[PDB]
């Protein structure tokens, strides 16, 4: 309601590089906000698409930013009879980045791994593996929890028990407010998902350079299901973390599955033993449920509630019965141990084929109302299919479902405007949170500072 | 308050030949004038002739678990044709394939020997992955669809879903690319045996540009933006399909017929059966598909003004009459089914000159009625 769409700020990079796709938010030690942005397929050095990760200050007119150094070099190692290789080649170093404190967690969901042994191999699979620094101290250090010299034909003889190969690590990458890392691995465990949290800490401290497979001492990992309704669950599309016990004590893991229960899907809730607590199954088959989550408390009593987004959710009219606008579901928490049930609001788009609700961000008390208020993403709403951001306001009841305000797109047809989105942070210090969003279309970047 | 009718055709009883003139709707063209603040009704005579020509475009899933029911499918064309040919005496097959997105994690890119063929470590020959591959063009020459298949290939994803809905898509709207005709009913077939991909199954693979309803089929019979586009949606799937005038067929196995004939809710003018693994019961699937689409005689209005609103009666097989419903069931061959339409407008618009058409799904004829105010 508060965010102008007058005063923009453009943040551009290489052309043809999709920059703008993961973006956050960076506050150092000193109380500066940076603003660190994703690219995955800006060119690396050997004219080839190992994607990029820009660290772009804060500047009233944006412009171009200057790039942070990762290791883009190919490894190759001989121990024993094995030799172990990173592919970096194809990467999309930067489609999936996260800052916490101090520390760059740019993730590249497609950095291969492969062992040769002889004439056997263990396959170059998209493992993901994922990097960080630190650039106030400059120290570097990775993490992959999926690598393993497990040969083929073991995985064969065996059948598919702890498969990790086609993880895709750092896919959803949320930081836990103590200090462990969490990813999302879609592809593991017989491609229904995972997810893989170790310590930040372990990971600096543990990491030797030039080792291509080790294994941290406190890496706490899933565990393979043999029920068919599991079957391809993508568990682990979008880790959130939140308060869903009862228990500060514990962290509790919201993991969404855009297909479970024969192409339903779901939103998990599990405990940091990955034991199942919570679940909630997709209201309307294969509308795009189990992808978008974002625990906040939009009701303001203080228990975190969940959002769910569905931008295929088609309905009926009276011209022709088919409406694709897309919903965002509410699944409040009631008070004590009782589970989430029916969706307890049922927001609705307006524009057919608006692909509403791709992506979900918790902006804070925008309007300083008391309220946690969210920002459905829309990335070819509006009347001429271009783009569009709505933004609903939270309150006791839960979400109002008219968009107080909607920001059209700046950019061209075709920008995908709105795909990526991020809050809850005071970027001038005006004493409002000032949201960014992500286009790659446009290789852009907008950012709107609250009235 | 006239709504006397522009034109009129006898609606036909057999046809073998100029079918461009069958006039299966009569009235065709009635000029509505409507004043202020009234209503008004017009009688409409919807009946769909024998020997109406068809054309079939037939799109199968080529997995590797879609192996074994290749198989059967070396003589479909002779025996679709035999068995429509009681029922229409022109038919047009067309075929078609998908797989998937060939792009990793659904592709083995390695070894690099690999990437020629997935299936290299189980000593076996299967070509490289593909998201749509448009084999044949729909023809009326039965020999074509013979000899299209038994000359296909088998790829391998690595996961259970596979990417019919993209080629779906790529069927409905190249309709130069495939040959749809503009005056007869169609019918696409779509057989699979496991699951299917949707929206967001492109960051798994880092293919985000959604699908469009363009058509990316190049001169190579292939899906030329297959990496680059992301899968389409339902909107997209049909509202689009419906634009063609096309009547899509599931025929799925029993382990995931259950979807199926559950999805077929949120999609019009759609049958789900139950394919043999063998595919051996899809010919009197389709068969018996089409039994059901024909005698399910609906009423879909299109480019209809919000200015005013429809209301629908309805006439069906014997004398009694149904008050508020706008479709007939259990109909058969050559019946007329009759409907009463009220046409209600709000004041007077200031457009003077409108026009919306009253279609039955699937058919080409609709009465292209023109609203006036005076
Ligand atoms: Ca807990
Ligand atoms: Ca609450
Ligand atoms: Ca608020
Ligand atoms: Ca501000
Ligand atoms: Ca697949
Ligand atoms: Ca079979
Ligand atoms: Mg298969």
């Amino acid at each position: 309601l508060n965010l102008d769409p007058v005063q923009l700020t453009f943040y551009a990079g290489p052309n043809g590089s999709q920059f703008g796709f993961s973006l956050d938010f960076h506050k150092d030690s000193h109380g500066r906000v940076a603003i660190v942005v994703g690219a995955p397929r800006t060119l690396g050095p050997s004219q080839e698409e190992t994607g990029g990760v820009f660290l772009c200050p804060w500047r009233a007119e944006g412009g171009q930013c200057p790039s942070l150094l990762f290791d883009l070099r190919d490894e190759t190692r001989n121990v024993g009879s094995q030799t172990l290789q990173t592919f970096k080649a194809r990467q999309g170093l930067g489609a999936s980045v996260v800052s916490w404190s101090d520390v760059i967690v740019a993730c590249a969901p497609w950095q291969h791994w492969n062992v040769l042994e002889k004439t056997e191999e263990a396959e170059k699979t998209p493992v993901g593996s994922c990097f960080l620094a630190q650039p106030e101290s400059g120290r570097r250090a990775e993490y992959s929890p999926c690598r393993g010299n497990t040969l083929s034909r073991i995985y064969v003889e065996n059948d598919f028990s702890w498969d990790k190969r086609y993880c895709e690590a750092g896919f959803s990458s949320v930081v836990t407010q103590a200090g462990e890392l969490v990813l999302g691995a879609p592809g593991g465990y017989y491609f229904l998902g995972l997810l893989a949290q170790a310590p930040v800490a372990d990971i600096f401290s543990s990491y030797r350079p030039g080792i291509l497979l080790w294994h941290v001492s406190s890496q706490s990992l899933s565990f393979d299901s043999s029920n068919p309704e599991y079957f391809d669950g993508y568990w682990g599309y979008s880790v959130a973390v939140g308060e869903f016990d009862g228990d500060l004590n514990t962290t509790e893991y919201v993991v969404g599955a855009p297909t479970w229960s024969w192409t339903l899907g779901a939103v998990e809730i599990l405990d940091s033993y990955y034991q199942r607590l919570h679940r909630l199954r997709g209201e309307q088959m294969a509308s795009y449920f189990g992808h978008s989550v974002a625990v906040t408390d939009v009701n303001g009593d203080g228990r975190h509630d969940l959002l769910v987004g569905a931008p295929l959710y088609m309905e009926s009219r009276a011209d022709r019965k088919l409406a694709e606008v897309g919903r965002v579901y509410l699944f409040l928490q009631p008070r004590g141990p009782h589970a989430l049930g029916a969706p307890s609001l049922l927001l609705t788009g307006t524009q057919l084929y608006g692909r509403f609700g791709s992506a979900i961000a918790p902006l804070g008390d925008l309007d300083r109302d008391g309220y946690n208020d969210i920002a459905v993403a829309a990335p070819y709403g509006g009347p001429s299919g271009r783009g569009q951001v709505l933004v609903f306001l939270g309150q006791s009841e839960g979400l109002r479902s008219r968009p107080s305000q909607v920001l059209d797109s700046p950019f061209p047809t075709g920008s995908a405007f709105g795909f990526s989105l991020r809050g809850a942070v005071d970027i001038d210090d005006n004493g409002y949170p000032d949201l960014i969003v992500g286009a790659y279309g446009a290789n852009q970047v907008a950012v709107y500072r609250a009235q | 308050s006239e709504a006397r009718v522009l034109e009129d055709r006898p609606l036909s009883d057999k046809g073998s030949g100029d079918s461009s003139q069958v006039t299966q709707v009569s009235p065709q063209r009635i000029a509505l004038r409507l004043r202020p603040d009234d209503s008004k009704n017009f009688s409409i005579q919807v009946r769909q002739v024998e020997d109406y020509p068809v054309d079939i475009y037939y799109l199968m899933d080529l997995s590797y678990s879609m192996k074994d029911d290749l198989w059967s499918i070396q003589n479909l064309g002779t025996k679709l044709a035999t068995q429509m040919r009681k029922l229409t005496s022109n038919l047009r097959i067309g075929f078609g394939a998908f797989v998937d997105k060939p792009v990793s994690p659904y592709m083995y890119i390695s070894p690099p020997e690999a990437l020629e063929n997935p299936c290299y470590d189980m000593k076996t020959t299967c070509l490289p992955m593909f998201g749509y591959k448009h084999v044949l063009t729909l023809t009326d020459q039965v020999t074509r669809f013979n000899e299209e298949v038994k000359k296909q290939s088998v790829s391998r994803n690595r996961d259970a879903p596979e990417g019919g809905f993209d080629a779906i898509m790529q069927a409905t709207v190249c309709d130069e690319k495939i040959g749809w005709r503009n005056d007869a009913s169609h019918l696409l077939v779509f057989t699979t045996d496991a699951k299917t991909h949707i929206a967001l199954d492109g960051r798994l693979a880092g293919i985000v540009q959604p699908n469009d309803g363009q058509c990316h089929v190049g001169s190579d019979n292939h899906y030329s933006a297959s990496t680059t586009m992301d899968y389409p949606s339902l909107g997209l799937m049909t509202e689009k399909l419906s634009q063609k005038n096309i009547n899509l067929i599931f025929a799925v196995t029993e382990n995931v017929v259950n979807l199926y004939q559950n999805y077929s809710e949120l999609i019009p003018g759609t049958t789900v059966g139950v394919l043999s693994m063998d595919s051996s019961n899809v010919l009197q699937l389709i068969v018996d598909a089409y039994g059901k689409i024909r005698s399910k005689v609906e009423l879909e209005v299109r480019d209809l003004p919000e200015e005013l609103s429809l209301s629908f009666n309805a006439t069906c097989l014997n004398n009694e009459v149904i008050p508020g419903l706008k479709s007939c069931m259990g109909l058969k061959i050559g019946d007329t089914v009759s409907f009463s339409i009220e046409a209600k407008v709000r004041g007077c618009p200031q457009e003077k000159e409108k026009s919306f058409t009253i279609k039955p799904v699937g058919f080409k004829d609709s009465l292209i009625v023109q609203v006036t105010f005076d």
